[PDB]
Parts: C-alpha cells; sequence; structure tokens
RNA sequence: CGUAAAGCGCACGCAGGCGGUUUGUUAAGUCAGAUGUGAAAUCCCCGGGCUCAACCUGGGAACUGCAUCUGAUACUGGCAA
RNA sequence: GCGGCCCCCUGGACGAAGACUGACGCUCAGGUGCGAAAGCGUGGGGAGCAAACAGGAUUAGAUACCCUGGUAGUCCACGCCGUAAACGAUGUCGACUUGGAGGUUGUGCCCUUGAGGCGUGGCUUCCGGAGCUAACGCGUUAAGUCGACCGCCUGGGGAGUAC
C-alpha cells in the first residue's frame, strides 16, 4: 500500500481531542480544528510488517479470524473474509467465543445436527409447524455462527476492526496468547494488541483498503 | 503425569429467604515437578465436585519457573494483600522448609531445597498467590545477561 | 406437586400394554384376577432371577406368559426343567393351559425396574443411599441412557425424620408425550421401615410412534 | 498513623537532626595494611584416649572489640575561595 | 474564622520584565503566641431571642410535651479560660509520574479588532489510568515513586479514670 493510497482514502483522520487515549501519543501527528490527525508515516510500515507476519501465518496453514462488528463494515468484513478461505464474525461478538469454546462447540454441534436432520429427513415425522420452528432455529444459528461454523479449533490469529469496539475479543485473545492485529484509532487503547495498525477505523473506504491488503497477502500465503 | 495437591478445603454459606445455603470451595495446586506450577480455586455444592473444578482450573493458568537444580536462583520477596512471603535458595539436604500453604506449592513445583517463611496474614488463598508471584518474578542469570547485553560469566565471573 | 404416572400417560403412544388380550364383560374381571395371581406367583418365585417384565397374553383358551429377565440361564435351568415347572404351576393358577417364553434384557442397567431392584437390594443389604444411587446413574449414563433420575425417600440411613433425595443426569422431559421414559419403582423393607425408590430412564424420543 | 489503636487545633522559633553546585586543602569520620592486646576454660574445625558415647585432650579458627603507626582521598565533616 | 456602604492604619498572596545578594535553606523537643462556642471576674448596655425559672390544660406523681412571661447569657471594654466530629477524621517541606471537563484570578501573541483563536502562570471542584489499599477508595492539590525532620500507636473494658 502507498502513503498516497492511504491519504486518499482518509486513513489519517481520527476522533476528537476530548475523546482520546493518551497511550496513542507516538502515533498522533498532531491536531487541526480540534480533531486528531494520525501519523501515516507510522501507519504504512507497520501495515507492511503486519502483512508479512500474516503471510507467514497463512503459509503455515494458519487459521485467521476476521473480526469486526461495526454496522458500517460488517458486510465488507464478511465478503473479504470469505474471499480468502478464512473465518469471520459479522454480528455482535458473543462474550466467551474463545474462552468458552466448549460451549461454542456445543452450538456448532447443534448447527450440524439441525442441517443434517433437515436434509436426511424426519421433518415428515414432525408437524409442519414443528418443521418450520426447527427451520427458524437453524436459520438463527446459521446467522450467529456461519463464519466460524467450520473453524474446528482455536484460531491462530485475530484481525480486529476498532479495537475498542471489539475489546472483548482482544481480551480473550490476550488471555489465550492469540496474536491480535488491530486497526486502532486515536481514541482506543493499543496495549492489548500485538500488532497495532494506527489509522482511521470508521470510513468504509479505509476499512476496505486494509481488508483488501490483508486478503491479498493471505491469498499469497495460501497459494504456496 | 503432573502431580496435584489439595491445599485447603473450606465451607462457605449464603443466606436466602428459606435459610442458609451451604457450599464448598477448594484450593489446589498442580505442577510438573520441573519448574511449572499452576493453582486453582473451585466452588461447588459438594466437595468432590469442588475439587474437580479446582483441578481443571489449576491445569490452566499455570506458569514456568526457572529453577536451579531444585533450588531458587536468588532470595525473593512476594506480596499479595496482607501475605508477605520470603524465600531463599538453600544448600542440598535442607529439604522443603515452609509453612503448609507454601510447602505444597513448592513441593509440587519441584523446589527441593528452599528456606521460606510467611509474614503477616497466613491466609492460604493469598499466601499461595504471593508465593506464585514471587516465584514468577524470579529471573535467571541467562535472562539477566540477555537483558543487560552481556554474557553469563560477565555477570557471574 | 403430584405427577401423572409416566407409563400411564404414555400408554398407547410410545408404550405397550403389559397385558394384551380381548375379553367380554363376562370374563374380563376373571382374566384380570388370574393375571394378578400369576404375576404375583411368578414375581415371588423369580425374585432372585432379575425378572424385568411379565407380559401376559391369553390366546384362545390358553395363556402365554413372557418373562423379560436379565438372567435367562437361572430361569431356564438345565435343559428347560425350571421353565417346565413354572409353566406347570402357571397352568394350575390360570386354569387354562399355559406356555412360558423368556426374553433377555440385554443391558439391565437401562431397565428401570432392574435398577430400582438393585438399589432396593443394596439399601436392604446396608449400603449408603447416596453411594448406591450415584453408582446406578453413573452406570446408566455409561451404558448410554439419554437421561436418568433416581429418587430415594424415607428414613434414609435410619434417620428419625424421613427425607427425600434425588439425582438426575442428562435430560428427562416428563411433559413430552413422545419421549420414551421407562419408569418403575421399588420398596426396600429395612429395619427402620419402608424406603421408596423411583427410577426414570429417558432413552430417546419416538416420532412415528408405532404405539 | 483517611475510616481498624495511632498526625499535636494552628503558626513562629531556640537547642538538636539534615542540607544546592565547583575548586583547593585537611585527614576527623570512612577504607586498607601492619603491631600490640583481646587470660585460661566454653562454642566451632581437624585429630587423639577411655571397648562406643557422654567425658578428657592436641593444634587451629574465632574472640566481630580497643589502642597505636604508615598509607588511600571517592563520600560525609572542618577550613578557604 | 471573615458578609450593608465609606474612611484611617495594617498583613498576606499572585503575575510580567529585569537588576541585585549569594546556600542566607528545611524541620523542631522544651518555649512563645493565636485559638469557635459555652463559662468565670470587673463595669457598662440590654431590641429580639432564650438555659434556669414561673404560670396556663395536669391521673396511684408531677417530671414530660404544648402555650403565656421570662433571669443568666447572647452585645461592648478589659482580664481569664484553652477545650470541640478545632474533620480533608489525611503533620511540615522538596523532587518525579499518562489525561479530561469545569471555576476563579493574572498575563503574551494573533485574526480586522470588539466578540474570537492560539499559549503561558497561581489557587480551586468533579471524573478517571497506571500505581497503591483489607476493601472502600486515592489518583500530578496522591493515600503513587522517594528524600529530611517532627508528633504520636501496641487487644477491649477499667479510663483520659486514681495519685
Ligand atoms: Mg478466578
Ligand atoms: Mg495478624
Ligand atoms: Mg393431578
Ligand atoms: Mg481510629
Ligand atoms: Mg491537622
Ligand atoms: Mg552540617
Ligand atoms: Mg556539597
Ligand atoms: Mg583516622
Ligand atoms: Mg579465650
Ligand atoms: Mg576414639
Ligand atoms: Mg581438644
Ligand atoms: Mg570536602
Ligand atoms: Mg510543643
Ligand atoms: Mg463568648
Ligand atoms: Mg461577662
Ligand atoms: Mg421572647
Ligand atoms: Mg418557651
Ligand atoms: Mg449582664
Ligand atoms: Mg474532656
Ligand atoms: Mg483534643
Ligand atoms: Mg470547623
Ligand atoms: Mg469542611
Ligand atoms: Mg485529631
Ligand atoms: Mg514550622
Ligand atoms: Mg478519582
Ligand atoms: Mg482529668
Amino acid at each position: 500500500v502507498s502513503m498516497r493510497d492511504m491519504l486518499k482514502a482518509g486513513v489519517h483522520f481520527g476522533h476528537q481531542t476530548r475523546y482520546w487515549n493518551p497511550k496513542m501519543k507516538p502515533f498522533i501527528f498532531g491536531a487541526r480544528n480540534k480533531v486528531h490527525i494520525i501519523n501515516l508515516e507510522k501507519t504504512v510500515p507497520m501495515f507492511n510488517e503486519a502483512l508479512a507476519e500474516l503471510n507467514k501465518i497463512a503459509s503455515r496453514k494458519g487459521k485467521i479470524l476476521f473480526v469486526g462488528t461495526k454496522r458500517a463494515a460488517s458486510e465488507a468484513v464478511k465478503d473479504a473474509a470469505l474471499s480468502c478461505d478464512q473465518f469471520f464474525v459479522n454480528h455482535r461478538w458473543l462474550g466467551g467465543m474463545l474462552t468458552n469454546w466448549k460451549t461454542v462447540r456445543q452450538s456448532i454441534k447443534r448447527l450440524k445436527d439441525l442441517e443434517t436432520q433437515s436434509q436426511d429427513g424426519t421433518f415428515d415425522k414432525l408437524t409442519k409447524k414443528e418443521a418450520l420452528m426447527r427451520t427458524r432455529e437453524l436459520e438463527k444459528l446459521e446467522n450467529s455462527l456461519g463464519g466460524i461454523k467450520d473453524m474446528g479449533g482455536l484460531p491462530d490469529a485475530l484481525f480486529v476492526i476498532d479495537a475498542d469496539h471489539e475489546h472483548i475479543a482482544i481480551k480473550e485473545a490476550n488471555n489465550l496468547g492469540i496474536p491480535v492485529f488491530a486497526i486502532v484509532d486515536t481514541n482506543s487503547d493499543p496495549d492489548g494488541v500485538d500488532f497495532v495498525i494506527p489509522g482511521n477505523d470508521d470510513a468504509i473506504r479505509a476499512v476496505t483498503l486494509y481488508l483488501g491488503a490483508v486478503a491479498a497477502t493471505v491469498r499469497e500465503g495460501r497459494s504456496q | 503425569e503432573l502431580q496435584e495437591k489439595l491445599i485447603a478445603v473450606n465451607r462457605v454459606s449464603k443466606t436466602v429467604k428459606g435459610g442458609r445455603i451451604f457450599s464448598f470451595t477448594a484450593l489446589t495446586v498442580v505442577g510438573d515437578g520441573n519448574g511449572r506450577v499452576g493453582f486453582g480455586y473451585g466452588k461447588a455444592r459438594e466437595v468432590p465436585a469442588a475439587i474437580q473444578k479446582a483441578m481443571e482450573k489449576a491445569r490452566r493458568n499455570m506458569i514456568n519457573v526457572a529453577l536451579n537444580n531444585g533450588t531458587l536462583q536468588h532470595p525473593v520477596k512476594g506480596v499479595h494483600t496482607g501475605s508477605r512471603v520470603f524465600m531463599q535458595p538453600a544448600s542440598e539436604g535442607t529439604g522443603i522448609i515452609a509453612g503448609g500453604a507454601m510447602r505444597a506449592v513448592l513441593e509440587v513445583a519441584g523446589v527441593h531445597n528452599v528456606l521460606a517463611k510467611a509474614y503477616g496474614s497466613t491466609n492460604p488463598i493469598n499466601v499461595v498467590r504471593a508465593t506464585i508471584d514471587g516465584l514468577e518474578n524470579m529471573n535467571s542469570p541467562e535472562m539477566v545477561a540477555a537483558k543487560r547485553g552481556k554474557s553469563v560469566e560477565e555477570i557471574l565471573g | 406437586g403430584q405427577k401423572v404416572h409416566p407409563n400411564g400417560i404414555r400408554l398407547g403412544i410410545v408404550k405397550p400394554w403389559n397385558s394384551t388380550w380381548f375379553a367380554n364383560t363376562k370374563e374380563f374381571a376373571d382374566n384380570l384376577d388370574s393375571d394378578f395371581k400369576v404375576r404375583q406367583y411368578l414375581t415371588k418365585e423369580l425374585a432372585k432371577a432379575s425378572v424385568s417384565r411379565i407380559v401376559i397374553e391369553r390366546p384362545a383358551k390358553s395363556i402365554r406368559v413372557t418373562i423379560h429377565t436379565a438372567r435367562p440361564g437361572i430361569v431356564i435351568g438345565k435343559k428347560g426343567e425350571d421353565v417346565e415347572k413354572l409353566r406347570k404351576v402357571v397352568a394350575d393358577i390360570a386354569g387354562v393351559p399355559a406356555q412360558i417364553n423368556i426374553a433377555e434384557v440385554r443391558k439391565p442397567e437401562l431397565d428401570a425396574k432392574l435398577v430400582a431392584d438393585s438399589i432396593t437390594s443394596q439399601l436392604e443389604r446396608r449400603v449408603m443411599f447416596r453411594r448406591a444411587m450415584k453408582r446406578t446413574v453413573q452406570n446408566a449414563m455409561r451404558l448410554g441412557a439419554k437421561g436418568i433420575k433416581v429418587e430415594v425417600s424415607g428414613r434414609l440411613g435410619g434417620a428419625e425424620i424421613a427425607r427425600t433425595e434425588w439425582y438426575r443426569e442428562g435430560r428427562v422431559p416428563l411433559h413430552t408425550l413422545r419421549a420414551d421414559i421407562d419408569y418403575n419403582t421399588s420398596e426396600a423393607h429395612t429395619t427402620y421401615g419402608v424406603i421408596g425408590v423411583k427410577v426414570w430412564i429417558f432413552k430417546g424420543e419416538i416420532l412415528g410412534g408405532m404405539a
């Protein structure tokens, strides 16, 4: 990615001065009109290093969990994660997805049971209303766990949009040693993130820029 | 293969409209006998279930300690709440000299020769935490040489 | 509160009747009385044979008794002798000729009656009620019960005030009519009175029903 | 030493305790070395004799001290700027 | 502790730019002084208020409680006393350590200045991170990180009592 490329998308904007985390001082270029301007000189090289590490992880059969639940970017995260044979969470992150992986496994088992049943049969052994009720349950479970339904085990890395928005997932990852790459705006706390990418986290264009770079590097690592 | 030791069992109670509800808590410590030790604390209505929850919790949340032939690298102080613990390396033959709460943790950890003493509150639950923290911050000559940018003998010799 | 008998509510849905014959009003009561006498005699005579279920059918002018037991060899004896004597006395009790068949229950730990009998026998033979009931659930879940619940009740261990205690693992939906819940009961006559033991075993649901 | 016992009601201020930074000098404190002395027994170490041990006993270490002399001058002190 | 306005005398604090002296500093046992209110001595003054008191409804009793008067006192001048939940229940001084929103009081620069935008000090209130604490909480005005000196503390009751 290019410095011009990020500046065009507007990565450099941040939140207001009154809403900021002091720990992000090194990555803040300054302020104009009472709004913080991030340092893209910090953004570009760190993003390249994150791409390199993600390339190694993906090249060793690594499982990558794309996480972002902002209503603005959820669809983009879903499509970008599916484009590269990886896993995503596009709705509200359930507290304990990683630390309560046992219960999430119970939910995945429920999903597999329901679809296997709905295709083998036994809905002809159930009232048409029971059939519809079980279908509705299956649909809800599919929405809840579609992106991780086939993850199988603990993920090997987390990519996060709006570290503050997804701090719970960052907390579970920190507890479980999973490396976190996170788009961290001026208002967020970068301590829990192994690889912090300092830049705008709201603009859909910038989100798509980050995600496209990540997906390209992941596919490079996958092709071998 | 890991060795597990139950340090203390205690009965707690909660009061509700109908009366007192009795429960139990279990404090256990698991270790590999070679420098890796974890502690667990579980709650349940019955003692065996409480102990089993404690064991499961204790297997995780475990840390590594850089032992030196069954003894510590250097004297160490640990502090948690009101439990101030002091440990020091000892010569061979001394064995485990410590109070019960520290004794179990050090035995399952593998420290064969150590002199220990607990000051202040001897509450087992906090004594175990302070011992674990003290043993965790204890560094080794190779790590301190790595930090200081020199070699081992450059510190030792 | 007070709950309906699981087998009673489920009869005709997912459970079969123990007695299966037709009779007009002129002989229905007589058949019931003969059935009661035959079942009583067989249960007492085979108390130590792990008999799980006595199905009495009345074909024409004859009576076929099928004994579901977990120990067929004891009931049969060397070359059928014991079956023969049981048949010869059941024929006496019934009046009409009698035939006896033996059905083995492959996994007794999933049979409610047999589980209750084991627990009752242990309690009479002086064992800890908690240990006994916990051991039967563990064995039931091991053998694969989708769910199991045991309830012991009344002067446990010789306590002056009777108390009720029950364990339950898995799922035992008693309001689901299509569920297969094998339920039975036993009483332990001990030196301090009667201790009642109820056992529910849930072993899956039945959709097609098949009555 | 906020609430468990424990900050004087508050301020000034004598005796006392401590004191910014540079240079010189002093050797008071400090450090090093040496000498004398620190009774013998007791404790400790290596041995020896009562058939073993207690016990007796040889040599040594120790007795962290005190005083004197010759050195070191970083730090504290004195004096001078 | 201080509350109409005015005058006379007086103390302290803060800021801007400089000039000057050159360690002259901090703390403090005993000591000295100030120290709300109630109180005591002398003499004034005495509107309102009001301990004590008196009366008015008042049961083996009026003590209560409520009303009607109401003295001491409250005020002044001078002495004494020297105690309070005299509390921020946080001894004095110095140094270092992420922020935010306010208040109050100086002062610099700049927009075209008034309004307005950029700083830079003092005091002060509320949130809050690290850290600390038994927790509660404290959090650049610390209860964090250290340094100097002082004042206390050592189970509760007896008792701040006896001599
Ligand atoms: Mg816990
Ligand atoms: Mg104590
Ligand atoms: Mg009913
Ligand atoms: Mg107190
Ligand atoms: Mg004070
Ligand atoms: Mg001096
Ligand atoms: Mg000096
Ligand atoms: Mg000298
Ligand atoms: Mg001597
Ligand atoms: Mg000898
Ligand atoms: Mg000798
Ligand atoms: Mg000097
Ligand atoms: Mg004084
Ligand atoms: Mg007065
Ligand atoms: Mg007077
Ligand atoms: Mg009046
Ligand atoms: Mg009055
Ligand atoms: Mg007067
Ligand atoms: Mg008093
Ligand atoms: Mg006082
Ligand atoms: Mg006051
Ligand atoms: Mg106040
Ligand atoms: Mg006080
Ligand atoms: Mg002073
Ligand atoms: Mg705060
Ligand atoms: Mg007194």
